[PDB]
């Protein structure tokens, strides 16, 4: 997942 | 700005003690005896670690002359979002390119030096969120963990809250039960494993  | 005494940067480590529980999430698996687990309480620590990286490492004018030395924490930028996360310096890939792992995840990669920015100890408060584990109570039953023992692991994990429980502290790792509380018969990762034919007792 995580973030971008 | 800011001039670093490289003593100063020791990552810090999570606190597992035998017989902690704690609901994760399996980040990342290369075998049942080499995996990583979050604790699912570092989403909102962690999405906040990412933002002050972004702004620490955009302020830096990123122009060359950083080599880190093997084993270096540092920053290095992911190649498939371009954010910035904390890496431990792996081993050199050439003299321009770098085997990163990534500190917090798990995961690993080999970069250009372009990537990489160095860190400070700041931003080494959080402690590394990768827990290093290894699966209780099992071997590969051939001496080798085939791609469909591995497979199957990650289909009993994958977008699931586990329950992982400290059997014991080796040395650079932990022994863990994975067990999802999600099916009314508790169902453990080691159990399946054995009775699925890819995995013998010990």
């Amino acid at each position: 997942g995580r973030g971008r | 700005n800011i001039v670093v005494d490289k003593s100063d940067l020791i990552p810090k480590v999570l606190t597992l003690n035998v017989g902690d529980e704690f609901c994760g999430v399996v980040a990342h698996i290369q075998t049942p005896e080499d995996f990583f687990c979050q604790q699912l309480q570092s989403g909102r620590k962690l999405a906040e670690l990412q933002a002050s990286l972004s702004k620490y490492c955009d302020q830096l004018p990123p122009r060359s002359d950083f080599y880190p030395a093997i084993g270096d924490i540092c920053c290095a930028q992911f190649s498939e979002d371009d954010q910035w996360y904390r890496a431990s310096v792996l081993a050199y890939a050439s003299e321009e390119s770098v085997l990163v792992g990534y500190v917090d995840y798990g995961n690993f990669e080999i970069l250009s030096l372009m990537r990489l920015c160095p860190i400070i100890p700041k931003l080494l408060e959080l402690p590394m969120q990768a827990i290093k584990c290894v699966l209780a109570g099992v071997k590969p039953s051939l001496g080798i963990w085939t791609p469909e023992a591995i497979c199957l692991m990650k289909k009993l994990v994958q977008n699931k809250i586990i329950t992982v429980k400290v059997v014991d502290k080796l040395e650079n790792s932990s022994l863990v039960e994975l067990i999802d509380k999600s099916e009314t018969p508790h169902v453990s990762v080691s159990k399946v494993l054995l009775d699925a034919g890819f995995a013998v007792g010990e």
